[PDB]
């Protein structure tokens, strides 16, 4: 039900900080994943545009 | 709670509920079972007098 | 079932497992106490019959 879309471009050097719980400086001033909240994130590199 | 975060340290908290739940079990069991120990007693105190 | 593959909702099957056996060890241990306490009643009214 309801499915939401959120989607940007980041550096690789925080891929791997984007998770529901921890800290960062992108996961704790630029978004909120809810620890309760249930998901699926997907990264994929993007060099040709 | 200053030691670990919610997520993580929820399996310890886990282990803190299941041994103290267990320990009020057994002390409950032994409680009753000397009430029900005096019972008897009680029930022949009552019949002496 | 449909919430996990078998092998991570394992550990949450076994916690569903431990909380339902100890409320049967519970519960029946509260029902051999009331056994038990109908159990002297029951002589006491065989004695008074």
């Amino acid at each position: 039900t309801n499915v939401y879309a959120d989607s940007f471009v980041i550096r690789g050097d925080e891929v791997r900080q984007i998770a529901p719980g921890q800290t960062g400086k992108i996961a704790d001033y630029n978004y909120k994943l809810p620890d309760d909240f249930t998901g699926c994130v997907i990264a994929w590199n993007s060099n040709n545009l | 709670l200053s030691r670990l975060d919610p997520p993580e340290a929820e399996v310890q908290i886990d282990r803190l509920i299941t041994g103290r739940l267990q320990s009020l079990q057994t002390y409950v069991t032994q409680q009753l079972i000397r009430a029900a120990e005096i019972r008897a007693s009680a029930n022949l105190a009552a019949t002496k007098m």
